[PDB]
Parts: structure tokens; sequence; C-alpha cells
């Protein structure tokens, strides 16, 4: 205990899973037959890192996680490829047709064939607990496995787990790399069907990570792959506090306390610091102070937006590596007599601050450089609105044409459940808008 | 009247509570095995007030250890005087309660609460006469705060002819967890107001201030401020643990320090502030213990002395000195400050003495107010709780374990009462 289950949806949750996993291992000491060296306690343990990798007898730490796609050719790489022995075949679930970029697909025509036997290997993982805290589901907004099938498996969580936590990191579309026009559909869907049975969700924007390649690690043209490692690194910093202990570690569940007010009002933006090239890395130190700093840069956030121009709800600060509280303290003082940070008149504005001691680790033959101390900042702030504006807005141009609809009511959903949906999203905004006012 | 049984819940609880008896046992002789290694009477006199003797012949504390999360009691056991505890008082679920009072007092503590009165009912079977009990706890968190409210309710019930008594832990936003803790404070408080008898007020804001402006601490840790609060605790148990011209025990502390039954919340403070490590060589005259023990720097609590007035002070000092000289100031600092102590109770300030020093001094001093000036550090969790609750701000978190709105209003009414309570007595 306290045993988190991953839960990787679809092409962009498994890919981004390969790199999450891949990554832990790297920062455990996890060879990639499952063997860690370091672990004294053969076959089991409650250590840290037990969180995430059940053992084995024969001494193999094997992720908590499920991999699930309604097609087979990307888990068939996870099957074949580096990391194939860390997971036991029954992990790795595949159907033989996909959404074909349909919600309606994944949530229902395809995706009920598939549905119980997901949660029959996720059972199988849940008993396996002694004391599981809850879920954390990777996934896109966008393709048809990751909305539709996505919300039907969180409803079905609901169902068999009651109010057990369950958290997102979920694919915000990017025109970039996007895979499909209806990408807005699809989103709108998802997000409306989810709202209510998840506890809190990290959306990550391709826009704002292919930018950040581009910008910061001079890569021309970012591949999923450039995407991938970066994201995965954000998600290790914020599992990292479930993963490893330390004194002044400090768990995400009581990060989360600060950062959802209000049960909808779920969503933290994250911003990460410092992502840096080996050759600009290169006999420049970053101190606490500048990627301090460096999260107050909008170019450095997970999904684009402008918190100077909306109200904050919570900050948190998350360091890895060689930080300690009074360089901390030092930064946030600097920086509250020079940013813009408003909060809303009914929250505190004391920022809370975790600090893990181990330092950041890199995947061989990747573009981040190796650094001493990282930080990912989670806010709650009104900006991330935005987003849901942007998207939103894609929606409604399409639907009054009620363009490609058919492809959606040709697999038994109704135009009352795009309406629906939608009037949930004008409502998310409109919520929004309301916590950002001041009290009477 | 004899034994006092100690319950020490949640991580502040718990991490408080392992210092206190690291800090007593050190003064009574007693070791981490529970071996008595001392010189003087004066240690044993009054030892079964905080000790149980096994046949041993070891002294072990009658402390039971309670938090509904391993962690911080793995740590205890592991720590300095560790092994000194019977295993059989340690009490823990494996949840955690979230920084969230109503899991504490409603869900998760429940579940654990009879488990915990049980070992409270094996000690207090095997009292002489039990005196009553004392808690340590904050009151920001979960268990501390939510079970441990709950644990006061249901020992009243139990024992409703005994003392309760706390040592409780007021949070601060600059020594900050979580955003809700000025919900879980004043759900505690409407608690501590009808079931404890006697409140040792330990404010976090004070801690922290006197470690940054007066130790020079310029990042205090909450090992920092533990030493403050151990050192406070020591002082204000003197009088229950060492024989001397006044002998004290819960319940005469009670009728001598509380004129009426819910103005019971106490403003502790302690000369001469030091830190750990580096400490001063420079002896203290008794005109400087006794200015400096009424100086607000050396409050326990973050209350203007001078916003109000005193009901009752008690005054302990340690070490060798003039009881004469000691008798002198007290009774200076009195006549030249007359305005701050109500008129209407006659020698409302008592001063008692004892020979043994705490370690690493060689004078000592220890305040105990009753004043009406705490009225503020209520007041300033209010206004917390409010700026939050207009909007119903983070309420999720309680609704969610099935209370209502309704029990955060009848808790805030009840904490402003007790302002205006205060109020009433600051004028007259
Ligand atoms: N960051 C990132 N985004 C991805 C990745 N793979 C796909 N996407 C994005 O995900 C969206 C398309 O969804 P996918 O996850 O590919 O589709 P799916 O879940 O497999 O659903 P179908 O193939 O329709 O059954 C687009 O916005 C893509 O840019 C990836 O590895 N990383
Ligand atoms: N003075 C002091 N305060 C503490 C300590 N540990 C936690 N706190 C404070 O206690 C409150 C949180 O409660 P805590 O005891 O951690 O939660 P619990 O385990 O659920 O009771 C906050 O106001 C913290 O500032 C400590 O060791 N010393
Ligand atoms: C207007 O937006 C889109 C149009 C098509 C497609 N897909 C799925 C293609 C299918 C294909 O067989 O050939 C392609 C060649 C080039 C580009 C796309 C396709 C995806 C889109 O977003
Ligand atoms: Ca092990
Ligand atoms: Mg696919
Ligand atoms: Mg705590």
């Amino acid at each position: 205990m306290r045993e988190c289950i991953s839960i990787h949806v679809g092409q962009a949750g498994v890919q981004i899973g390969n790199a999450c996993w891949e990554l832990y291992c790297l920062e455990h000491g996890i060879q990639p037959d499952g063997q860690m060296p370091s672990d004294k306690t053969i076959g089991g343990g409650d250590d840290s890192f037990n969180t995430f990798f059940s053992e084995t007898g024969a001494g193999k730490h094997v992720p908590r996680a499920v991999f699930v796609d309604l097609e087979p050719t990307v888990i068939d790489e996870v099957r074949t490829g580096t990391y194939r022995q860390l997971f036991h075949p029954e992990q790795l679930i595949t159907g033989k047709e996909d959404a074909a970029n349909n919600y309606a697909r994944g949530h229902y025509t395809i995706g009920k064939e598939i549905i119980d036997l997901v949660l029959d290997r996720i059972r199988k993982l849940a008993d396996q607990c002694t004391g599981l805290q809850g879920f954390l589901v990777f996934h896109s907004f966008g393709g048809g496995t990751g909305s539709g099938f996505t919300s039907l498996l969180m409803e079905r969580l609901s169902v068999d787990y009651g109010k057990k936590s369950k958290l997102e990191f979920s694919i915000y579309p990017a025109p970039q790399v996007s895979t499909a026009v209806v990408e807005p559909y699809n989103s709108i869907l998802t997000t409306h069907t989810t709202l209510e049975h998840s506890d809190c969700a990290f959306m990550v924007d391709n826009e704002a990570i292919y930018d950040i390649c581009r910008r910061n690690l001079d890569i021309e043209r970012p591949t999923y792959t450039n995407l991938n490692r970066l994201i995965s690194q954000i998600v290790s910093s914020i599992t990292a506090s479930l993963r490893f202990d330390g004194a002044l570690n400090v768990d995400l569940t009581e990060f989360q306390t600060n950062l959802v007010p209000y049960p909808r009002i779920h969503f933290p933006l994250a911003t990460y610091a410092p992502v840096i090239s080996a050759e600009k890395a290169y006999h420049e130190q970053l101190s606490v102070a500048e990627i301090t700093n460096a999260c107050f840069e909008p170019a450095n956030q997970m999904v684009k937006c402008d918190p100077r121009h909306g109200k904050y709800m919570a900050c948190c600060l998350l360091y890895r590596g060689d930080v300690v509280p009074k360089d901390v303290n030092a930064a946030i003082a600097t920086i509250k007599t020079k940013r813009s940070i408003q909060f809303v008149d009914w929250c505190p504005t004391g920022f809370k601050v975790g600090i893990n001691y181990q330092p950041p680790t890199v995947v061989p033959g990747g573009d981040l450089a190796k650094v001493q101390r990282a930080v990912c900042m989670l806010s709650n702030t009104t900006a991330i609105a935005e987003a849901w504006a942007r998207l939103d807005h894609k929606f409604d141009l399409m639907y009054a044409k009620r363009a490609f609809v058919h492809w959606y009511v040709g697999e038994g959903m109704e135009e009352g459940e795009f309406s629906e949906a939608r009037e949930d999203m004008a409502a998310l905004e409109k919520d929004y808008e309301e916590v950002g006012v001041d009290s009477v | 009247m004899r034994e006092i049984v100690h319950i020490q819940a949640g991580q502040c609880g718990n991490q408080i509570g392992a210092k206190f008896w690291e800090v007593i046992s050190d003064e009574h002789g007693i070791d981490p095995t529970g071996s008595y290694h001392g010189d003087s009477d004066l240690q044993l006199e009054r030892i079964n007030v905080y000790y149980n003797e096994a046949t041993g012949n070891k002294y072990v504390p009658r402390a039971i250890l309670v938090d509904l999360e391993p962690g911080t009691m793995d740590s205890v056991r592991s720590g300095p005087f560790g092994q000194i505890f019977r295993p059989d008082n340690f009490v823990f679920g494996q949840s955690g309660a979230g920084n969230n009072w109503a899991k504490g007092h409603y869900t998760e503590g429940a579940e654990l609460v009879d488990s915990v009165l049980d070992v409270v009912r094996k000690e207090s079977e095997s009292c002489d006469c039990l005196q009553g009990f004392q808690l340590t706890h904050s009151l920001g968190g979960g268990t501390g705060s939510g079970m441990g409210t709950l644990l006061i309710s249901k020992i009243r019930e139990e024992y409703p002819d005994r003392i309760m008594n706390t040592f409780s832990v007021m949070p601060s936003p600059k020594v900050s967890d979580t955003v809700v803790e000025p919900y879980n404070a004043t759900l505690s408080v409407h608690q501590l107001v009808e079931n404890t008898d006697e409140t040792y007020c330990i404010d976090n804001e004070a801690l922290y201030d006197i470690c940054f402006r007066t130790l020079k601490l310029t990042t205090p840790t909450y090992g920092d401020l533990n030493h403050l609060v151990s050192a406070t605790m020591s002082g204000v148990t003197t009088c229950l643990r060492f024989p001397g011209q006044l002998n004290a025990d819960l319940r005469k502390l009670a009728v001598n320090m509380v004129p009426f039954p819910r103005l019971h919340f106490f403003m502790p403070g302690f000369a001469p502030l030091t830190s750990r490590g580096s400490q001063q060589y420079r002896a203290l005259t008794v005109p400087e213990l006794t200015q400096q023990m009424f100086d607000s720097k050396n409050m326990m609590a973050a209350c203007d002395p001078r916003h109000g007035r005193y009901l009752t002070v008690a005054a302990i000092f340690r070490g060798r000195m003039s009881m004469k000289e000691v008798d002198e100031q007290m009774l200076n600092v009195q006549n030249k400050n007359s305005s701050y102590f109500v008129e209407w109770i006659p020698n409302n300030v008592k001063t008692a003495v004892c020979d043994i020093p705490p370690r690493g001094l060689k004078m000592s001093a220890t305040f105990i107010g009753n004043s009406t000036a705490i009225q503020e550090l209520f007041k300033r969790i209010s206004e917390q709780f409010t700026a939050m609750f207009r909007r119903k701000a983070f309420l999720h978190w309680y609704t969610g374990e099935g209370m209502d709105e309704m029990e955060f209003t009848e808790a805030e009414s009840n904490m402003n009462d007790l302002v205006s309570e205060y109020q009433q007595y600051q004028d007259a």
C-alpha cells in the first residue's frame, strides 16, 4: 500500500505509457527483464516503488498497469519491444477493429465487446493490492478509443470501485500532429461523459509540447517519440511523490486537497522546467530561482493559455533533485514581488511545496539534458478554461452544420447526446467564470 | 488523584508527544530502556503521575499512541526513546485521514476508536486514582483534529468525572500543509470548548515567529518548532511531576485557572528562549526571567497580551534561585502593570518554584496565562474559515464523508460566541 494501477487506453495512452514505464525503470534501477539488484526483499515488500510495481517470487518487478487498444498494432510493439518481459501477456489487451476515430465505436459498437475482459484484467491487478489508492488513466481526447473506450471504462470503474480515486492524463488535440478532423466531437463527448467520474485530470496540449520541443530542444519537426519523452518527464514529476520517499516529500493526494476547490474544477495546469538541450546545459547551471521563475513563463506550460489574464485558486511546486527549502522560499519571495500572480479572494495565497531528492533521469539517445534539479508547478487557474473555449468553438463550427454527425448516429448515438455534452461544456466554462468573480 | 493517562493522536500529536517523553524521561532520570539512572530523590517521588512501574524494575510511560496511518508511529518506534513505549499502546489504522476532520471524526476514525478506548480502559483499570487525561494533537489535520476530538467525546462519556487536558496545536498559513486547516480547526475548537477542562493553545504562528525573529533561524523546520513545544510542555507540567510547596494535579489547575467553564484556553510562555545546538552561556537574573516570561515575544500563542486582560496566571520558576527575589519580581511586575490583570479576582497570579532546572539551563521560567487576548487567535481562524466558507470552497471533501454545511455554520457560531464571551470580561 498504497498501490496505484495505471490504465493506458488507445494509441496515445499506450505510447505515453511506454515512455513512462521505461523512465520509471530507469529511475528505480529496474532492468528490461524486471530484475532490480538493489531490491533485497524478494517477491514482495512495501517500499515506495511498490505503489507502481508488484514483485514475483523470481524477483521480477512488474508494472501495476493495463494497456488497452481496440486494434492490435500499437500494443504489438510493446509485446515485441525492449520492455516485453516487464509485462505479463494478460496486461496487454487488444481487439481486432479500432474505433475508426469515432467516439460511438469506442464507447458502444466495438468497446462493449472487450469491456468485461478489461475489467476482469483490472480486477486481477486490484486483488493483488493490500490498500489500493486508485487509478491513473492515460488517453487522448481525440481518438475513437481514447475518447469512447475511456469514457465507458471510467463509468464502469465508478460502478465497480465506488469512489476510489481516478486521475487522468489527457492528450488535448493540436492541428500539427492530430489524426482526425472529428477530434473536437470526440473531445467534448468524452469530457462530458467522464466529468463526474474523474477526481483530477492533467491535460497535456499537444501544441504546447510540440512548441517546447521546437523552441527549447531545437527539434525541427517533433514526432510522437519526441513529445512522449517530454510528457513522461512531466508525468514522472507528478508521480515521484508516490514512488519515492523522503522527509520533504509531499503526497500527490495532499496537493489534490489544494487543487480541487469544487468537484468539477479539477483540471490543474502543469508547467515544467528546465527543458534544455545538452549543448545549452553544458557549463550552464540552472539554479532553484531560475527553474522556479521558468514556471511562470507561459511558454513552459503543458496547456496553452494565459494565467496572467486569469486568477489562481492554488499553486503547488513539486521539486526534484538538489533543492533545499531555504532556496525555494527565497525564489518564491522574489517571484511574488515581480509576477502577475493574482488569487481569487476566497483562497489563501501560500504556495504548497514538495521536494523529492532523487534527481531527474533521462532516457538514452534522448533530447533533454540531464540536470541537477527540476520542478513541476501545478496550478489551479481560471485560465485553463481558454482550452475549453477553443475546443468548444471548433465543435460549434462543425455541429451547427451537423458535419460528420451521421457517422455517430449510424453507430447508435443521438443528436441529443451532442447537445447535452456541449451544454455541460458551456456550464463548465461558466463555472470557471463564476469562481473568478469576487465575493460579495 | 495520582495517575495521568497520556494520549497522542496523528502526525503532529505523535511528534510533539515523542519529544515530551524524551524531555521528561531525561528530567526524571529514565533512559530509553526504562531504567532509572539519576541521583535525586525528587526525580522519583511523584513519578507515578506519568509512569507505570513494571516489576522490571522498569518505568513505562502511561502513553497511548494513535494514528490512522502507520508512518509517523513507525518513526516514533525507531526514534531516540522509541523502545520505552508499551508496544500494545500503539493503535494504528492504514488508510490515513487526508487532512480531513470528517474522515477522522466520522468515517475512518470511527472505525479505529473502539480499539483505542480498549487501550485507554486497560490503563485506567490499572490506576490507583486516575486524575484524567492529557491529549497532544494538532487542530489543522484530520487524525489529531477529527479523531482526537472524537476520542475526547468518547472518553468523557465513559469517564465524565475525570479531567480532560489538551495541548492543541493551532494552524497558521505561515506553516501550512493544506488550505482546509481553518475548517479542521473551527470544527475542532467547537469540540474543545464543550469537552475539555483546560487547553494549551500552541500556536504555529507564534512558534514560527519565535524561531525567525528571536532564534534567528531563517528557515524553521517542524523540529525547531517542536523544541519550543517540548520545553513549554515540560514547564507547564512541572508542578504535576515534582514535589514542591504547592502540590498540583489536573483538577486543582482547572479550579484555580478557569473562572467560567468555556474560558479554558491557556496562552503558555517560556523563558529563556533558546534553540537546539547554539545555546547561551550567560546566566539569567531573576528580573530578566520575569521580564522575558511576560513578554509577547515569549508567548506560544500569537496574541498581544496588551490587547486584553489576564483572568489568572500560573508561573513556574525552575533552578536554584532566591525564592524571595522571585516573589519580589512577580509582585513587582503585577504592581507595575495592574491594569492588565482583572481587579475582581484577588491574588490571580500564582507562583511556584522547583529546584530541578530543565536540561541545558541553570534557570527557567514557564508561563501559563488565561488571558482574554486569546480571542485574537480565534478571530484569526474565524476570518480564514469565513473567507473560504462564504463561497463553500473545498466543502466537497467533507460532504463526501456525509457531513452537512449546517455543521460548519454551527461550529463557526460557537467559536464566534467564545470570542465575544472573552470580549465581555476584557471590559469588566
Ligand atoms: N502526445 C501524443 N499524442 C498522440 C500520440 N498518439 C496519438 N496522439 C494524439 O491522439 C489523437 C488521436 O488519438 P489516438 O490515441 O491515436 O487514437 P486511438 O485512441 O487509438 O483511437 P482510434 O485509433 O480512433 O481507435 C491525436 O490528437 C494525436 O495527435 C502520442 O504517442 N503522443
Ligand atoms: N508544531 C508542529 N506542528 C505540526 C507538526 N506536524 C504537523 N504540524 C501541523 O499540524 C497540522 C496538520 O496536522 P497533522 O498532525 O499533520 O495531521 P494528522 O496526522 O491528520 O493529525 C498543520 O497545521 C501542520 O502545520 C509538528 O511536528 N509540529
Ligand atoms: C481532412 O482531415 C483528414 C482527412 C483524412 C484523414 N485520413 C484518415 C486519411 C486516410 C487515408 O487513407 O489517406 C490519407 C492521406 C493523407 C492524409 C490523411 C489520410 C485524416 C484527416 O484528419
Ligand atoms: Ca522487494
Ligand atoms: Mg488507434
Ligand atoms: Mg501531516
